[PDB]
């Protein structure tokens, strides 16, 4: 439950050229000092070449502790971007936990 | 690297539950406070703490600021803890810097935090007192469950 933290992304394979988005749900115990980003090979989003963004992260206050969620929007897979190690990265005052993907394996 | 998120309005007390303010000297000190008028609750004692994505994540690291006729931001700088006139910037290119610290959990201490600086990795914000003064310093972490570098953080937005 909390801690957590969970990436998702298309069972079916996306042309070239294709659209695409992964999805971050992270829960933290913490409801104020608790951030969610994406990384791609080590770096924040808007510094990478291509056409991507992640969206705002939504928080929900539940019973186990608090949901985080943020997506990554692929406008237009492209080769470099097919072969990029991904990363949701939770941080808050406890721990930090991070999530990778490469879509050239997880479709290999 | 870091990059600027989202800050939250705090009140940081220590341990004898003193509330931290900057006084007329740029100096971080603790002093006695009643919880119950917010006339109290002055300009200098309402801290904003910025935290920060990482491009090397290792921890929940934040700027503290306090907003007066100037905006005013804690530094490490040379190891001694004073009050810069500056903004929390919205990048800084660097992996460590004198105004980044590590906000930590205490960890059998559930509601408590400590702050490592980035700077001085083992060094840690605390809490002081010489003559009449409760002062905020920077201290090397020599003792397990050393409450002078525990705080507690009131959200106050
Ligand atoms: C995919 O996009 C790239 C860049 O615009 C282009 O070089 C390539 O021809 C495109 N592929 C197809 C099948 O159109
Ligand atoms: C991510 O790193 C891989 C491996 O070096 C590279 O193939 C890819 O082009 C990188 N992505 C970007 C956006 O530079
Ligand atoms: C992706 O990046 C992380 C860096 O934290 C690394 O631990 C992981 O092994 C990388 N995966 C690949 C396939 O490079």
């Amino acid at each position: 439950q909390c801690p957590a933290l969970e990436v998702t992304w298309p069972e079916v394979e996306v042309p070239l050229n294709g659209t695409l988005s992964l999805s971050c749900v992270a829960c933290s115990r913490f409801p104020n000092f608790s951030i969610l980003y994406w990384l791609g090979n080590g770096s924040f989003i808007e510094h990478l070449p291509g056409r991507l963004w992640e969206g705002s992260t939504s928080r929900e206050r539940g019973s186990t502790g608090t949901q985080l969620c943020k997506a990554l929007v692929l406008e237009q897979l492209t080769p470099a971007l097919h072969s990029t190690n991904f990363s949701c990265v939770l941080v808050d005052p406890e721990q930090v936990v991070q999530r990778h993907v490469v879509l050239a394996q997880l479709w290999a | 690297y870091f990059g600027k998120l989202e800050s939250k309005l705090s009140v940081i007390r220590n341990l004898n539950d003193q509330v931290l303010f900057i006084d007329q000297g740029n100096r971080p000190l603790f002093e006695d406070m009643t919880d119950s008028d917010c006339r109290d609750n002055a300009p200098r004692t309402i801290f904003i703490i910025s935290m920060y994505k990482d491009s090397q994540p290792r921890g929940m690291a934040v700027t503290i600021s306090v907003k007066c006729e100037k905006i005013s931001t804690l530094s490490c700088e040379n190891k001694i803890i004073s009050f810069k006139e500056m903004n929390p910037p919205d990048n800084i290119k660097d992996t460590k810097s004198d105004i980044i610290f590590f906000q930590r959990s205490v960890p059998g201490h559930d509601n408590k935090m400590q702050f490592e600086s980035s700077s001085y990795e083992g060094y840690f914000l605390a809490c002081e007192k010489e003559r009449d003064l409760f002062k905020l310093i920077l201290k090397k972490e020599d003792e397990l469950g050393d409450r002078s570098i525990m705080f507690t953080v009131q959200n106050e937005d």
